[PDB]
């Protein structure tokens, strides 16, 4: 799975981060940053964006 | 516009209320209505005069 900056250390960090859940989870909640607030429930993806 | 909108999926939400709602069809009731009161009418002040 993509996991940014898992294994770091001596910093502070850059502030944002990715990380994927494993696919046995939703992982539909980095894909809902964009036209996907309020016009789509916090189940789905939106596949017109 | 809004922030996400379907042409297709916005006019078909929006126009079908009003297909329901038979003013269609209470427009050609009213009309064949306004014809034949019409030449019992015109054909009443023909005959007095």
């Amino acid at each position: 799975v993509c996991m940014t900056n898992w294994a770091s250390l001596g910093d502070e960090g850059r502030g944002l981060e990715v990380r994927l859940p494993p696919p046995t989870d939703s992982s539909v909640h980095a894909y809902k940053t964009v036209l996907s607030r309020g016009y789509i429930d916090n189940a789905q993806f939106n596949p017109l964006a | 516009t809004e922030t996400n909108l379907i042409p297709s999926h916005h006019y078909g939400k929006a126009f079908a209320p009003l297909f329901a709602s038979n003013a269609m069809f209470t427009r050609n009731q009213r009309a064949v209505i306004t014809r034949e009161a019409f030449v019992c009418a015109r054909s009443a002040v023909a005959q007095c005069q």
